[PDB]
Order: C-alpha cells, then structure tokens, then sequence
C-alpha cells in the first residue's frame, strides 16, 4: 500500500551491510544450499559435472549453515569479482579495492572461482541471487545479521525518497544506453550479458538506461552487442528493476561511503519484474 | 493512475469536439510518459514513417515500439489519459470501451489488434487538426492469435507466387459460427521478412538433441488413430502429420542429462512464445462486477491487470 | 469580495488539517501600491471559457 | 396436535404422536450500491471551498445529487423486499394442475 | 482487497463444518466477482465443461482462466475470502497453507493442479450436500516450471515403452515425485489427453519446418541470415532428422496456421505464470508445510 517493509535474517559472512552504504541493491541468496545436484543436471555430458560440487563449497568455507542461512547478497560482490571478467579494468577493479577494504577478497576469490564455474556447467547465475531491495534498515547484530531491505514496489525509494538516494556503485555500470536523448522517465533491468566458451564463461552485471518497453527491449537486447560469437545458448537473461520515473534525476560522482565512481538515482519506482533466458 | 495529460492544442471543429467524446475507453498510442503532449504524434501521420505508411504487419512493428494509453476523462482542454505500461494500478479498474464485432467472454485476456476488419475501420477524421485515426481493435487473445499467423503467412504467399491463382485466402475466420473476412490490400516485405525471419530463428532453438527422440512416434500417432475419438479429431485433416508417415540414431554419450527432459525446456523457450513475439503483448483482461458473463459490442468493460 | 475570499481558503486547509537566545522573528507585508498600478480589478472569476470585451470607436 | 377418530373393532389403538418439527432459516444479501464521482469528496466534506457562491452552488449539486441516491438505495430494498417474498413463495411452490 | 462472501448452502454436519475448519487460508478459483456467492461456483463439480470430469488440461484451462481466491476468515453462513486479482500491487496482506516444498521468502507461487502430487490429498469433500473441494496447490515459479514437463516426460516413456526421471532434488529436501502405490497409475490416465498436446504441436512442427525452409530461400536478408546463427545447429538438424524421417505449398501454409494457432494455446496452457509474490516482514523468511505465510498482492 505504497509502503511496505520486509526482512530476512542471515550472516555477515555476506554483504556485511554495515560496511555497505545507506543505499545498495542488494541481492537475496535464493536457494543458497543448492548446486551439487543441478551441477550435474541441465548440462551436456561434456561439462564434467564435478566441479560446482566444489565450487560453492570453497565459497562458503570463506562464507555449516546452522540457523542463519547464507544470503542477502550485495550488489558489490557481483561487480568486482567480475572486474576481471568483463570489458572494463582498473575501473571496474575499484570496486574490489572498496570490497576487499570494507567487507574481503577471500570470499570473491571462492566466488570468482563460481563465477567461472556456475557458467561451465549451465547452471546461469539469473534465477539464483533473486532480488530484494535497497537496504533500508540494518539492525544487524556483530558477526550476525538482521536486515530490513524492502521489495514491494515503488515505495522502496520513496520512503528512501521522502528521506538512500539508490547508487549504481560504478560508473561503468548504469550503461548509459539510449545516447538519442529524449525527456521521459527511466525503466531499470537487470542483464547478465554472457560469453560461452570464447571468453571462458564470462560474468557481467550491469544496469541498463532506457525508455523503453519489454518488447522494445529484446530486439534491444539483440542489437548493440558483440558478444553473440557463441553458437552455447541462452545468453543475456533480464528482469525489471522497475521504474526511475524522471530521467532528471541522475548524476555523476566519485564519492561513497577508496574513490569509487558512482551515480545518484532519486526516486524509484520498483516493479519487480520478471527473468527471461531462451536465446 | 499516475495521471498524464494531452491537451487540446489548437482550435476546433465544434462537431468532432463531440467525436472525442465518443472515443472515450478507446486507446491512444503515444510514445513516451509526459506530463503534457502535444497531439502531432497521436494519430496516424505519426504512425506513418518516413515517406511510406505501415501495413497491418508493419502496424504490429509500429505498435511494438510505442505505449497504450487509455482515454480516462475528456475535457475540452485536455485529454486525461493513463499510462497503461506503467499506471495499471487501478483497483477502480479504469475503464475501456470495446470496438469490435465479436461479444467477448468473461475472463478473456484482452490484446490489441490493429483495424483490419472489414466494416469496423474506425476512421474518424478531423479537418481543423489535419489528421487521421486508427483506433486499435480489442479482441480476445486466442482470437488474436487466430489472426496473425493468417496475415504474416498471406505475406509468405506474397513472396513466391508458381501455385494456381485459386488459393485459401486466409480471409475466412471462425468464432462459434460468425463468419469474417478482413483486408488483403497491400503487404509491405520488410515487415514481413523480420516477421518472418523471428518465425525460423526461434523454431531453429526450440529444436534440440533429444527432441529428435519424440520424431520416432509419428507412426505411433496414427495407431491412437482408428481407436479412439480425441485423438482422432486432435490430428487435423490439413496436417503434415498424416502426410509424413508415408531411429534412435545413437550417438550416446553419458546418458545422464535427462535427454527427453531437456527437450521440452528449449521448444517451449522459442516454439512455445510465437504468440507474444509477433504481436503485441496481453496485459488487459474482462473482468465486470456485476455478473455479466459477456460485454456487449460497444460497452464499457472494466479493466483489470496482466493475464 | 475580500474578506468573504480568504475564509474559505482558511478553511479548505482546516479540513484539510483533519487530512540559547530569541530574536528569531521577521516580519512584512506588502499593500497600498499593490492596487495602484493594477488599475483595475475585477474579483470573483468562477468557472469560465470565454470573456469578451467589445470597442465601438 | 393432530386429532385422533379412535376406533372401534378390535384394528389396534390410535396413538397421538404430538410431534415436534423444526424448520431451517435462509440467509440472504440483497446487496446495493451507488456511484460517487472524483469530485464531490474535497466537497460534501469542506476542502474545496472559497468565498464565491459559485463554490456553494457547486457544493449544492453534490447534495441534490446524493438526495436523489440516498432516497434509490433505500429504496431499492423495500423494492427488494417484494422481490424476495416472490421467490420464497416460487420456491416453495408447487405447480397447481398436481 | 474488496472482501467477496461465499455463501454457506443448507444442513451440513458437524464434520462437514469441521472441513470447513481444516481449509482456513487455502486457494479457491471463482468465475465471476459478484460481492455475493455460492458454493455452486466453487466445486470440483462446477469444473465440467463437456459432459465429462476434467483432466488436468481441462482444469488449466480453467486454472488459467477463473479467478482466484484467499479465505481470510472462515464462517457459518458465508464465507470471507480477500481476493487477489483485487487491489494495487504489493497490498493487502493474505496466509497461505504450505504444502511440501518450502516457499522461500520470496518465489511468487502459483496455483496448479492436484494430481502432479496425492489425487485423493486435498480433494477435501462436503458429506452432506456431496461436493468436492480440490484446492490447488501454490508452488513457487521455478520448480512449478519445472515439475510440469517432467511427468509429461514421463508420459512418453510411459506411452510407448520397450534414467528414471523422479528424483529431483530441491535445495536442501530429496523430493520424493513418485507416490507409487496407487497413483502414478491414475497419473498417465488423467494426464492422457494432455500428453497428446505436448506430443502433436512438436510432431506438426518440426515435419512443418523441414519442408517449410527447404520451400523457403528460393521461392535475401532471410535467407542467408537463417543458418547464420544457425551454422552447424539447423542444417547439422537438417542432417541428422531429414535423414532418418521421410520428406505441396497449399496445404501447407494452411497448416502453418493451424500449428501455430495450436502453439499460442499452448503458451496460455503451460509455463504457469506468476499470481501472487511471497515477500514477507519478520519471518524466518524459510515457510514449512502447514504453517502460515504473509503473502502479497502482485508479482
């Protein structure tokens, strides 16, 4: 009812949002135990199925579950252990020197590893780390955690709006798409742009800019790539991050919380959305 | 309803001030979110692209990249109308007024068609403001996905001739008696070769490895043939599939992926969506409060979200 | 007129109401040639379309 | 108490089966409504007022208008009421050739 | 919200009342959204649409088409369900019962049919006006995906026999598909006629498009763009079927129609989409069978 709040306890061994900003897109961990057994399923046999049966063990050996599940991902953790892997570095890898200085490299160097092994074995990291919102609260206990980080639609960045002001957390990333500027409002996605094989399993995230609907967005996402040098399949997945309706409000900086560039985003309206991967 | 506004903007001719009265609950096609708006690129001259007006296909195309937007209130200032994309947000169900010759349903997921109809154009011109409107026609969903797989194949049939002059039309429709005939006058080929080309390259991926299993029971279909009545009236007269049937191919490596498993996953990724990529997406839906189990031809359904 | 105007504006509010150290304090105003070079008035325009003045020379 | 013709001839006695029967009652809606536009609820409530008495006459033709409503659906269930004691009755009517 | 009444009929018993206890919070499907309605709308029995019990296609038509409904409260004489295709996105709070899986934080669940798990489990029945209940059950969007095109892939191998597909692990829970003992034997009979469909929109198709494309490139920006993306996966398609299958422009293009007339039934048939979204406040954010959760309006 254009207010909402919601919370998932969880550890720090993740995001630790205390060394995290007012404002971050924070991830959950949706089905966190998982990927021994879709490892070995969903793949051609020549993929060798034993390898996320590691991959993700090594990941939370630097973090037994217990009661407190491991979740609540940052937005952090996804773009500087791909620093590496996509077509932006030194830039990119500024977010690792705001992790490894906040947070920890030990647990992107696990992750990096998944990164590379996720992707081997088809299982694709959309439909896995779900999206939760823009951290509002964080009631968080020492080395345990307590977060409010509503989802819920547009009232996520209004009441973070009538007061989290939503960073991009890299200039790299807010992919100024739609240089043929025009007045209007805003409509954010989540795309996770792949390579299979030729550049050995590539990981990207990055947030689109456009004025443009999800039908108008497919043929978007066919053209102003050059990454289609594949054929596997099933690259370039995508969801609503919802709504900035204003196209006024955006910015650019280099100040947080290490120089890292960022970008203010007020006002938000955050439809939710949904994933789609077939091509 | 996040309420956006077109004004009126320049003078009137006092008899089409009371046509837009009547347009109310039908859906303009303006191609941004504003806050105010100018009528220029409202009607179809703004549909037409540089130099050569859209066909019914190429309209598809030129749905594709705009908004809808429902005409909520007129003044004679303004025009209030809300942002179907984005302002569906309407547990007062904002109202649409159906312009079509088909008595719907209840419950039907309702998508946009543009007018093809034969006697239901719905060319309303204005002469002060010189301009011309194509109001879209709100159908049914299935009725909707009866009608484009006509119109892009007529266009197949405008690529090679070679056939006899006597062909089916495609131009003869079929809802519960009521039968339709619509426009053959002109295919444009780019809109229909990217229509066309969308046709084959999601039919290629939803073609995989173990797919080519299920093609070793085409002469097991017809066995359920002689035997029983659903199967029977399933296989259809004009089909392929009893003209085809006048193995396993090995090749098998490991043999723990789930082959026939998988192959129902990647047809249903592209053969599965050819509705939606061709034509326009559903989000409107019947849905009437007071019981009424159809909605006559010009009545004002109410409206509710994505299907 | 004057007076009968800005009583209902404070009450369009009032129910809508139901919806170390001083020196803290300014104050101004701002009449008597605010209706001299307006040089006329006409109050009370209420829901309206077109108005017309015609000249006979 | 149903009355009793307590017979002669040795045919066995007559029994006065003072019963109790129960009914069952119904339950039922009978539901109405009426409209109310987007304007007339700053007015009929005090907000959008001003000094003119155009602002009053417009606030009269809210309360004309909800004087003819209130008098409809109060209406409509002493129309109603006839209206269910037509099925009731139909309901527990049987066809009279039978 | 917009609270709708459903109608309690005449005498039941004292455990047909205690039925109408065990179902405080399930998913009821209604056809139209008059503020006052009976039990006749909401029956298994109310479900017939050819004379004829429905299968599992015939209830996702209706699955796919009739709206659904929370029962909030439950009560003698009517009863109180805040319906969710009503109301603005991510409003009006409602509690679902789990049923074996999780429901994680979040998932948007979705209504589907019984008999993919127990038939005869909550097909709860009335004994004294003798209706049948048959709530749906709320699976969450990935595996609910996922579950419909496995037994439908265990109807093949069940169609025309000569690895075993049941296991399917979820994130932490082995989920045990297969309830042997009597239903897996009412399974391949009560999705009889849905198996056909999976089986006669790929059968058309892909005979259709082997003697569409070969028909197609030389009766050009189509043409040599078809096996671009397409190198070694179609025409290696076209090596591997053409050859071991067998091989008229009128009827075919008649059938192109057809086919894909039949695929956008399909598209509304299957996929199960999103209806209401699981996204909770100060939970253990992990729902388990049984226990309530708060659930919202719109995905």
């Amino acid at each position: 009812p254009r207010y909402h709040l919601t919370r998932q306890v969880t550890l720090t061994d993740l995001c630790q949002p205390n060394a995290e900003r007012a404002g971050a897109l924070l991830l959950a961990l949706r089905h966190p135990t998982d990927l021994p057994h879709l490892a070995r399923h969903r793949a051609p046999p020549g993929r060798q199925t034993e390898r996320l049966a590691e991959a993700w063990g090594q990941l939370l050996e630097a973090s037994e579950s217990g009661c407190a599940r491991a979740g609540l991902v940052s937005f952090n953790f996804l773009v500087a252990a791909c620093a590496a892997a996509y077509d932006a570095r030194d830039a990119a890898e500024a977010v690792r020197a705001h992790i490894t200085t906040n947070y920890a490299g030990a647990r992107l160097d696990r992750f990096s590893e998944c990164l590379r092994a996720m992707v081997h074995t088809h299982v694709f990291p959309h439909e896995v780390m779900r999206f939760f919102g823009g951290l509002v609260s964080w009631v968080t206990q020492d080395e345990l955690a307590s977060v409010t980080a509503v989802c819920s639609g547009p009232q996520e960045a209004t009441h973070t709006g009538h007061p989290v002001t939503i960073p991009a957390c890299a200039f790299v990333d807010l992919d100024a798409e739609l240089c043929l500027g025009g007045p209007g409002a805003a409509f954010l996605y989540l795309v996770f742009t792949y390579r299979q094989c030729r550049d050995q399993e590539l990981c990207c995230v990055y947030v689109v800019k456009s004025q443009l609907p999800p039908r108008g967005l497919e043929a978007a996402l066919e053209r102003l790539f050059g990454r289609l040098r594949i054929t596997t399949c099933t690259y370039a997945a995508f969801a609503e991050l919802g709504v900035m309706p204003d196209d006024s409000p955006r910015c650019l900086h280099r100040t947080e919380r290490v120089g890292v560039p960022v970008v203010i985003l007020e006002g938000v309206v955050w439809r939710p959305g949904g994933w789609r991967a077939c091509a | 309803c996040f309420e956006a506004d077109i004004a009126i903007p320049s003078g009137i001719s006092r008899p089409d001030a009371a046509a837009l009265q009547r347009c109310e609950g039908r859906v303009v096609f303006l191609p941004t979110i504003r806050r105010q708006l100018a009528l220029a690129d409202v009607a179809h001259e703004s549909f037409v692209s540089g130099g050569v007006s859209p066909d019914t296909l190429g309209l598809l195309l030129a749905y594709r990249r705009r908004f809808p937007a429902v005409i909520t209130r007129v003044l004679p200032t303004r025009i209030v109308a809300c942002p179907v994309d984005l302002g569906l947000t309407h547990a007062g169900t904002v109202n649409l007024r159906n312009t079509s010759p088909v008595d719907l349903c209840n419950g039907d997921p309702v998508s946009l068609v543009p007018p093809v109809f034969e006697g239901q154009a719905t060319d309303v011109r204005l002469e002060s403001l010189d301009l011309t409107l194509r109001f879209p026609v709100p159908l049914p969903t299935p009725l909707a996905r009866e009608i484009v797989a006509r119109l892009v194949a007529r266009g197949i049939r405008d690529l090679n001739p070679r056939t006899p002059g006597e062909l089916p039309d495609l131009n003869v429709l079929y809802y519960n008696g009521a039968r339709l005939s619509l426009v053959a006058d002109v295919q444009q080929l780019a809109s229909v070769n990217t229509e066309l080309r969308s046709l084959v390259l999601n039919m290629v991926y939803s073609i995989t490895e173990g797919t080519t299993l299920i093609l070793t029971l085409i002469p097991r279909l017809l066995a359920l043939s002689a035997q029983d009545g659903y199967v029977n009236a399933l296989l259809q007269m004009q089909s392929v599939t009893r003209e085809a049937a006048q193995a396993p191919m090995l090749m098998q490596d490991g043999e723990r992926r789930l082959p026939l498993y998988e192959a129902l996953v990647a047809w249903l990724a592209h053969a599965g969506q050819l509705g939606d990529i061709l034509a326009l997406a559903p989000a409107v839906r019947v849905c009437t409060f007071d019981g009424a189990a159809v909605v006559q031809s010009g009545d004002m359904a109410p409206v509710i979200r994505y299907p | 007129e004057v007076a009968s105007h800005r009583r209902l504006f404070d009450f369009f509010a009032a129910v809508r109401s139901d919806e170390c150290n001083t020196l803290s304090l300014v104050r101004f105003l701002e009449l008597g040639l605010s209706v001299a070079c307006v040089c006329t008035k006409f109050p009370e325009l209420a829901y309206m379309n077109e108005g017309r003045v015609q000249f006979e020379v | 108490h149903q009355p009793l013709i307590a017979r002669d001839g040795p045919h066995p006695v007559e029994q006065p089966v003072h019963n109790y029967m129960t009914k069952v009652i119904d339950r039922r809606a009978l539901n109405a409504a009426f409209s109310l536009a987007t304007e007339a609820i700053a007015l009929l409530t005090g907000e959008a007022l001003d000094g003119t008495g155009i602002s009053l006459h417009r606030q009269l033709r809210a309360i004309q208008q909800l004087a003819r409503n209130v008098q409809a659906v109060l209406g409509a269930f002493e129309r109603g009421t006839a209206d269910q004691m037509l099925h009731v009755l139909l309901e527990k009517a049987p066809p009279l050739a039978l």
